[PDB]
């Protein structure tokens, strides 16, 4: 709010005022020049139309973990907006905002606590955003046509930084196109998009090989074992702040569709990933079905697993599958 | 210890035998759950009057408990000709704490049985103000066919027979 | 209470507007100044502290010049004014077992 | 029950004609034909029998 | 105008209180039912009525029956003044309720916002999480001790803390009130919770639900747990936001138009709520036929055979179902011992056989009697065990199909497939009829008599012939002695058996050939062994004496050594022996007891005996 | 001529006539006056066709209670992500989740009033934010200031709901968390906006306060919400007569048993003997219960287990296709006491709330459940209590219920080593309980 | 004050317990034992003013029981003129006995 206007229907007069801070106050009927100072006041109320309103958004800041000290953690800060660079940040943006200081009153529990304390906040002016077909782009497309070299060339592309291992360089760049299957029109929904997984126990750390192919690839959300489990794989409801709570908070399959899955450490918190992965290799049922709802949504996306063995190496002279814990997952 | 509401402390609530002065509890043949509580009764002997400290106030309360029971041994009473050690599962030191192994035993007798059985059948057949008094006597009779100091006196002079 | 000496009468307010004129007032904050306000709790070298008892602490009130030079872990040593601060015993009625005399170190 | 696992699926045959035509659209001359696939069963021989060294 | 309106409908009730109400002369129904309805109350005095709907409608053929609905919610004190004045002018510390019943149609809980506010709307469902029992007001006396606090004040509305309406003398008014106890009746209520039944719910869509105070005499008559009806007025209720110490969603939007009472500015909200009055729970020559059929003569071999149409032949297992079924003495020693209160009866068998149709029948067939299968045996159930810390307790009673066998026989298979703990536990609830539990929090000592009923499996499938049953119980050794016998079922591929069983089946699953008759139904035998259960037959003969040589005949035979058999027939079993001979002569209704009805005891425990013996 | 009070306009016609242009771009403009009008119109031109056959429906009780309009599909949005503050007054489209609801609270849309003389039954209007209130007696000549009394309890209310929403998350750039918006319904729109469905909402704008301090009128970062003119989903049977000539010809057709053979099968390879058994289990007799004795029931239960991958599943997919209400199972989403008995703690009361089982939300369908040789054995447990008595009994400190279950079951198992392994009992390779092998 | 729950005996079971209030008196105090199973003999009053938290306000009042006695666990509940009080008090005549 930045303007207000009460209107009173007997003199029609609309009392302007400038808004002050979070919290204020209406006035009286009895303050006008017509529809006061008789034996009949005009008993005002609010207009919505007539009351022009601005935007506004808030966000927090924290700091590059570079120019850290070694001591302590980093601390957050708040910002505003006002005008229109509204609707202009994002959460995971390496930017900078320039703008002016001001710090603010509290104006509650000020007697006992809340002495001289002045939780500031910076208002913000300008943001100077960093690091972002047949459309001035086809001298590049050109550029594979012309020298064609599909097989091998653009298998030298991806991941360059090892040592051998063609066949499986190959192997992953076909799945990183897709396409639709088959166009079934009628009620017949088959399977797309199969996964590869991955097995044995590389020096070389495996993990940097296989995910650094999944930060460059399109859409495809990097995960591990800790933290979004088969459980919290899909979407729950959780706590949130004062704000509307009780939100559909997600894992990493509801937001990465028709993507890379690239997953790693798949003997880590089985009791729920075990469900997790059958779920999506069942065509279209990840859903939640908790005691909130019962909506189930979409599954697309393909699945690139790492197992590692048991103790030291696999013994290839003994049986497999001594290490990997799902046979029906695996061998049908 | 049970433990607090929110604005309470962790305190101290008794279960069985700080309630139980001068009584009774059983241990005759849990098989699972014998070497779960075994470690905490043979000590309310040994360590007469015994309190522990489990993440709490390091106190020790007082006890002086009495304890019967009524084991059970693995099959028949005669399971072997060889020995106790043999026949219970207890082992030798928590057993040892008692005083005496009272043991039971008939494999065949005429007359004690009907001892038993004539005994047996006639305890079946147990089955306003003077009328008040006079099912009293009536009470007072059919506990009396020999008289053997009944129950209304004799529980009596027991507790100050202890005190 | 940061002055560390004077118990001067206490202006509980926050920012007053409307001087004795009919002018709307403002604030120039370029010229206002501010300062800082950190509060930590020491806890007991548990060395040369005999063993009868767990560590004890207090704490301190200290300013802009030292701060961030705390690290937690950090064998410190530190001087100042012994203060006490707050209302005891009339601020509330009836007040029972209650102390209203906090240890305070406004230091340097 | 030694090294090799799987009993010929027609879940491995209809994903056999899934990486053709992945393949078929990566490198798209508009030759869906033998050798194409001729390509494909190139990847499945290899992918297995990896343990057999 | 509508003053006289509400003059109009009470005396035209009062009328209807003074015709007939009665179609019928003298084939039953006695003419003017409601001044019987007067004359019951006058015995009883329990201060109620109960009127229905239907002969209010057939009285004015819809003239008053539909303006009731729309009067009432406001003329609550219409309806009572009249029939406070007609008991007057009729009968001689009177508080009255007015309770209608069965209208027509019922609604679901889904159906309620607009029309329905000062309603009558039956509404059906189940309940859940009921309260205790605490006092309402309605009227007090209280008033200021100024000068005289001696005023009956009016309005104990939601908000009755404040009696300040007429002072008695020119004095001060509202300055105080003293609510005494001891001029102001009083009546008792819980606020329960119900919910929306199962054959309607379309979705699981988080099934709403609300909230319903019930105030007469319907206190603690919904059990918490059956699908049930009630009477329909519709009420809306506020917080007046009273002296006490307080005053996501916009809630209350509606309550911002609600503010500027002459009180304090607040915003006072609302939430739809309903009031109760009456409860239900839907989910002779008859005495004379009693006395008739106590004076038959093969009443013994007429309810052997009237059972179960659902099993053909073995009339042993069906003279021991009956026995289980009635009960027999439970009353002993003077001070100490309570002996068993029943006999328990199991049969083991081959499954999917005949083993399975008793079990199905006696489930809806006895009071009560409840059934479990027993494979849950960690978390709770038959092993009886404590829940955790919920909303403020620890250590809780918990439920178990065990503990719930008051006047009820338990019935509880697959003795084999639960673990060893449990095996002891029931075998301390099988020789008294207590169980104890002093698992993390006080003892407890719960006293449930019971009569239990099992079906385990053989080790095999099919039971050994040449050897004994040591082998085949499957169970241990105790156990099998604190038991009585198990008549074990047999079978055979005979071809002449499975024919005539072919054709005992097949008229069984037709959709009507109810050819067979049993000379019982299932209530007129119900009531029967509910006139058999009252009596207390006691042996006076000498037949003691012939009681005594026969188990000293018998347990010399099953000790057939030094060092054989430990199935040695202790003197536990007197007991049993004894107490079925007192079951069967309450079968056929004699006191006393013969020296001839024990005789079929004995062979009863001899044929059980052959089947214990090789 | 069936008396109903709600006309769903296109409203997408104005666009598409050469006048009311004006009128257009008022209703995306004022839209709350414009349907006021509109509303007037309707029921007049309801008399003008009333005047003309003076036979219709006694021309007094269609002219009395009142109609409504509702404009729908008008122009088009595209999410959440564009709600601009000038947008105060307008139609908005969204397209959307419902997630939760709320019972109906009532609405101040009439009051009452009575002071203490003998009789006054007043009925002030409100109409507004604030209720009017008189400060002199009544009924009277001669009555002081009296104290006026709320008889609450006596005045009418209707309906309303608030329903919390969320945008379906479409082409969202896969860092942004999908947020929150609610509703207001006053008509009888009410139980029909059940939480759980894809939503198409045509409504307009509007802003509330808020007060700041719980027990002051002090308040100013405002919430909005929207109110729904008219909604949409988006995405006994009324038994005709043609319906059954035409299956009466197919139920004369001596084909019925291969061509309902043939038409279960799409796609599906022939396997002709599990055809019977999948048919004839949707077709699952009746309920041939006795007065006394008896209760028997005609249900089956099929099952299957052998060979991988033999569309083991869609099979059982295309069964749920066909079936309008029945259940389908997880895997572990389930357990012992996952399935009923719930002491849930709910995020609008904290309380108890018993919700069933999925075996009796089949009532009225078959049970499809699966992965039976990994089910665990602290369950498998009730499935026996339910293939004999067709209940579920409760052993909770809550309730004790003996509810029953009208549902039928399929099976569907899998092998352990590679195979049905045969020349071999294969009974031993599915190990399974020979109790319910009855 | 010691606030007191139904002894799970002699209730029909599978459900809940209930709660009241017991205030006691001044020679009655620490009698009891935080776990064993009494008896009260006390009156029925019934004073608050009318205010209470857990639920709304409402014309409603709340139980107190003040205890006059208090006896322990009494066994075999079968009796009819005696053993319902541990009278046990021996002077003239049973003491001489």
């Amino acid at each position: 709010v930045e303007v207000i206007a009460y209107t009173c229907d007997q003199c029609g007069y609309e009392v302007f005022q400038e808004v002050n801070s979070r919290t204020f106050t209406p006035l009286s009927e009895c303050t006008s020049e017509e529809c006061s100072q008789n034996q009949t006041k005009g008993q005002l109320f609010m207009s919505t139309r007539a009351s022009k309103f601005s935007a506004f958004q808030e966000c927090k800041i924290q700091e590059l973990s570079q120019q850290v000290p070694v001591g302590h953690i980093p601390r957050s800060l708040n910002i505003h907006v006002n005008g229109t660079l509204v609707r202009s940040l994002s959460p995971g943006d390496i930017v900078d905002v320039t703008g002016i200081f001001l710090p603010a009153p509290y104006t509650g529990f000020k007697a006992l606590k809340a002495g001289l304390l002045t939780e500031t906040y910076l208002e913000a002016q300008f943001v100077r955003q960093h690091k972002k077909l047949t459309s001035d782009v086809e001298e590049r497309v050109m550029e594979l046509i012309t020298s064609g070299d599909v097989y091998n060339r653009l298998a030298k592309s991806i991941a360059p930084e090892i040592y051998g291992n063609l066949d499986v360089k190959k192997a992953l760049l076909l799945l990183l196109v897709g396409g639709v299957d088959k166009r079934v029109g009628d009620g017949m929904k088959i399977r797309g998009d199969i996964n590869v997984c991955l097995m044995g126990d590389p020096g070389v750390a495996k993990s940097q090989l296989l995910k650094a192919i999944c930060k460059i690839s399109p859409r495809g959300v990097y995960t591990t074992g800790k933290g979004s489990s088969g459980v919290g794989l899909t979407a729950a409801v959780m706590k949130d702040p004062v704000t509307d709570e009780m939100i559909l908070e997600g894992g990493a399959l509801v937001l990465a569709d028709n993507g890379i899955c690239c997953i790693d450490e798949f003997d880590k918190m089985d009791e729920s990933d075990r469900t997790a992965i059958h779920e999506v290799m069942e065509q279209q049922t990840i859903s939640i079905s908790k005691a909130g709802i019962n909506t189930t949504l979409n599954a697309r996306t393909s699945i690139l697993a790492a197992a590692n063995p048991l103790y030291g190496r696999y013994n290839p002279r003994l049986s497999p599958l001594d290490n990997i814990n799902l046979p029906a997952a695996l061998l049908s | 210890v049970r433990k607090d509401p929110i604005t309470k402390e962790w305190t101290l609530e008794g279960g069985a035998l700080v309630l139980a002065d001068k009584g009774v509890c059983l241990i005759d043949e849990f098989d699972k759950m014998n070497d779960q509580d075994r470690t905490s009764i043979h000590e309310a002997m040994e360590q007469q009057s015994i309190s522990i400290s489990k993440a709490g106030i390091v106190t020790t309360l007082q006890a002086r408990c009495s304890i019967i029971a009524a084991a059970n041994p693995n099959g028949g009473r005669y399971n072997s000709t060889l020995p106790l050690a043999q026949n219970v599962s207890l082992t030798e030191p928590i057993l040892s704490r008692f005083d005496i192994l009272c043991v039971v035993r008939d494999l065949v007798d005429e007359e004690a049985d009907e001892r038993l059985a004539t005994f047996v059948v006639d305890s079946h057949v147990r089955s306003q103000l003077n009328a008040r008094q006079r099912r009293l006597q009536r009470q007072r009779k059919k506990e009396e066919e020999i008289s053997p100091i009944p129950q209304e006196l004799l529980m009596k002079y027991i507790h100050y027979a202890r005190t | 209470a940061t002055t560390t000496l004077t118990t001067r009468i206490p202006t509980p307010a926050i920012y007053p507007t409307e001087d004795t004129e009919g002018n709307k007032l403002t604030t120039e904050y370029g010229y206002s100044t501010f300062i800082d306000h950190q509060r930590i709790t020491v806890q007991e070298m548990p060395e040369m502290a005999p063993a009868g008892q767990l560590p004890r602490s207090i704490d301190v009130i200290l300013d802009d010049d030292l701060v961030d030079k705390t690290k937690p872990g950090d064998r410190v040593n530190v001087v100042g004014v012994f203060k006490s601060l707050g209302a005891g015993g009339m601020n509330q009625s009836n007040s029972n077992t209650l102390i209203g005399f906090k240890t305070l170190i406004l230091g340097n | 029950s030694k090294f090799s696992f799987g009993q010929a699926t027609p879940r491995t045959l209809l994903g056999i004609i899934r990486l053709s035509q992945a393949l078929a659209k990566l490198r798209l001359a508009d030759m869906v034909d033998i050798d194409d696939v001729e390509e494909a069963l190139r990847l499945v021989r290899v992918s297995k029998e990896s343990l057999y060294q | 105008v509508d003053d006289v309106t509400g003059e109009k409908v009470r005396e035209a009730f009062e009328q209807f209180l003074e015709d007939f109400s009665v179609q019928s002369t003298d084939t039953g129904e006695v003419e003017k039912v409601y001044r019987a309805q007067i004359e019951f109350m006058k015995i009883y005095d329990l201060n109620t009525i109960y009127i229905d709907y239907q002969h209010l409608s057939m009285r004015e053929n819809g003239a008053l029956a539909m303006a009731i609905s729309e009067q009432y919610y406001r003329f609550l004190p219409f309806l009572q003044k009249g029939l406070r004045r007609v008991v007057r002018k009729y009968a001689p510390e009177r508080v009255f309720q007015i309770s209608f019943f069965n209208l027509p149609t019922v609604h679901r809980i889904r159906d309620i916002r607009s029309e329905k506010i000062g309603s009558l709307l039956s509404i059906s469902g189940t309940v859940t999480r009921t309260s205790e029992v605490r006092p309402e007001l309605y009227k007090a006396s209280f008033t200021c001790d100024m000068c005289r606090a001696i005023v009956d004040n009016v309005e104990q509305s939601f908000k009755y803390t404040e009696p300040t309406f007429c002072p008695n003398p020119s004095c001060e008014n509202r300055a105080f009130w003293t609510l005494n106890v001891t001029r102001s009746r009083f009546l008792d209520w819980q606020k329960v919770r119900i919910q929306e039944n199962a054959n309607e719910i379309p979705t699981g869509s988080m099934p709403r639900t609300l909230d319903v105070i019930l105030r007469g005499d319907s206190v603690e008559r919904a059990k918490p747990g059956d699908r049930c009806k009630f009477t329909g007025v519709e009420i809306v209720v506020p917080d007046v936001t009273q002296l006490g110490l307080p005053g996501k969603t916009t809630e209350g939007l509606n309550s911002g138009v609600t503010g500027l009472r002459s009180l304090g500015v607040r915003d006072l909200t609302y939430k739809i709520s309903f009031l109760a009055c009456h409860v239900i729970s839907i989910g002779s020559d008859e005495i004379n036929e009693l006395k008739e059929m106590v004076k038959d003569e093969h009443i013994y071999d007429k309810l052997v055979r009237s059972i179960a149409p659902a099993v053909f032949g073995h009339e042993a297992v069906k003279k021991g179902i009956l026995l289980q079924m009635l009960g027999g003495v439970h009353k002993s020693t003077v001070e100490g011992i309570k002996l068993r209160g029943d006999i328990n009866i199991c049969v083991v068998g081959d499954p999917s056989t005949s083993k399975s149709q008793f079990l199905k029948y006696v489930v809806g067939f006895a009071p009560r009697s409840v059934y479990t299968s027993g494979k849950a045996s960690s978390a709770a159930g038959l092993t009886a065990a404590v829940v955790r810390d919920e909303e403020g307790g620890d250590y809780t009673i918990e439920a178990g199909a065990l503990m719930l066998a008051d006047n009820g026989i338990c019935c509880i298979d697959e003795f084999d497939k639960m673990d060893i703990s449990d095996q002891v536990a029931i075998h301390e609830a099988m020789e008294q009829q207590t169980i104890s539990i002093a698992k993390a929090g006080i003892h407890a000592t719960l006293n449930a008599r019971t009569s239990i009923l099992a079906a385990a499996n053989p080790v095999g499938g099919r039971y050994n012939r040449k050897l004994s049953l040591r082998g085949n119980l499957n169970m241990t050794a105790p156990i099998m002695s604190r038991f009585d016998l198990f008549f074990v079922i047999l079978d055979d591929c005979n071809e002449k058996i499975d024919t005539e069983l072919a054709s005992h089946i097949v008229d069984l699953h037709m959709k009507r050939d109810e050819a067979i008759e049993p000379p019982f139904s299932a209530e007129q035998l119900r009531r029967y062994i509910k006139y058999a259960r009252t009596f207390k037959p006691i042996l006076t003969k000498e037949a003691r004496s012939y009681l005594v040589e026969k188990y000293k005949e018998l347990r010399k035979d099953d000790a057939q050594g030094f060092s054989r058999s430990s199935y040695r027939i202790t003197v536990r079993q007197l007991e049993s022996m004894i107490r079925l001979s007192e079951a069967i002569a309450r079968a056929n209704c004699v006191d006393e007891i013969t020296p001839s009805f024990i005789a079929e005891a004995y062979d009863l425990l001899r044929q059980s005996i052959i089947r214990v013996d090789v | 001529e069936l008396g109903t009070s709600n006309l769903n306009l296109d409203a997408r016609n104005l666009l598409a006539y050469k006048q009311t242009e004006d009128l257009y771009h008022q209703l995306l403009n004022y839209p709350q006056e414009v349907i006021s009008i509109m509303d007037q119109t309707i029921k007049d031109c309801m008399v003008s066709l009333i005047v003309d056959n003076n036979l219709d429906y006694d021309l007094d009780e269609i002219e009395t209670k009142f109609y409504k309009v509702r404009p729908y599909n008008v122009g088009s949005c595209k999410g959440m992500r564009e709600l601009n503050p000038n947008d105060i007054d307008k139609l908005i489209n969204l397209k959307g989740l419902v997630l939760r609801s709320t019972p109906v609270i009532p609405d101040m849309k009439v009051a009452f009033f009575k002071c203490n003389v003998c009789d006054h039954t007043m009925a002030v209007e409100i109409d507004r934010g604030v209720i009017q209130e008189p400060a002199r007696c009544e009924r009277i000549d001669c009555n002081e200031p009296n104290s006026m009394s709320l008889i609450h309890n006596r005045c009418s209310f209707a309906d309303k709901q608030v329903i919390k929403l969320q945008e379906t998350p479409d082409f969202v750039p896969d860092g942004q968390t999908p947020h929150s918006i609610s509703l207001c319904v006053y008509d009888e729109l009410v139980d029909s906006c059940r939480a759980g469905d894809r939503i198409e909402v045509t409504g307009t704008f509007r802003s509330i306060p808020i007060r700041a301090n719980s027990r002051q009128r002090v308040l100013s970062l405002y919430k909005t919400y929207v109110d729904v003119v008219h909604v949409k989903k988006v995405s006994v049977r009324q038994i005709t007569d043609q319906d059954l000539a035409k299956i009466r010809e197919v139920a004369a057709r001596e084909d019925l048993y291969s061509l309902l053979a043939r038409s279960i099968a799409p796609s599906i390879y022939e396997l002709e003997d599990v055809k019977k058994g999948i048919l004839l289990q949707l077709f699952g007799g009746t309920n041939k219960t006795f007065t006394k004795g008896g209760r028997y029931r005609g249900d089956i239960n099929i099952l299957l287990c052998g060979d991988p991958s033999t569309s083991k599943s869609q099979i059982l997919q295309y069964v749920h296709k066909i079936t309008p209400r029945g259940v389908y199972t997880s895997g572990k989403g389930s357990s012992a006491v996952g399935l009923t008995a719930y002491i849930t703690r709910d995020v609008d009361t904290k309380q108890l709330v018993l919700e069933s089982g999925a075996l009796v939300l089949s009532d009225g369908g078959v049970c499809c459940i699966d992965e039976f040789d990994k089910m665990s054995d602290s369950t498998r447990s009730v499935l026996h209590e339910v293939m004999e008595q067709q209940t579920i009994s409760i052993a909770k400190a809550g309730i004790i219920t003996t509810l029953n279950a009208r549902s039928s079951i399929l099976a569907s198992a899998n092998p352990i080593g590679s195979r049905y392994n045969p020349n071999l009992p294969v009974t031993e390779n599915i190990d399974l309980p020979p109790p319910l092998l009855s | 004050r010691v606030t007191l729950q139904e002894a799970p005996g002699t209730v029909p079971p599978g459900r809940l317990p209930r709660h009241r209030e017991v205030i006691l008196l001044a020679d009655l105090v620490d009698v009891s034992k935080p776990g064993e199973e009494v008896e009260v003999t006390g009156i029925y009053k019934n004073n608050y003013d009318g205010n209470l938290n857990a639920k709304n306000g409402f014309p409603v009042f709340a139980t107190i029981i003040e205890a006059n006695s208090i006896k322990r666990r009494e066994g075999n509940t079968a009796n009819e003129g005696e053993e319902g009080l541990d009278v046990f008090s021996w002077t003239e005549e049973e003491e001489r006995e």
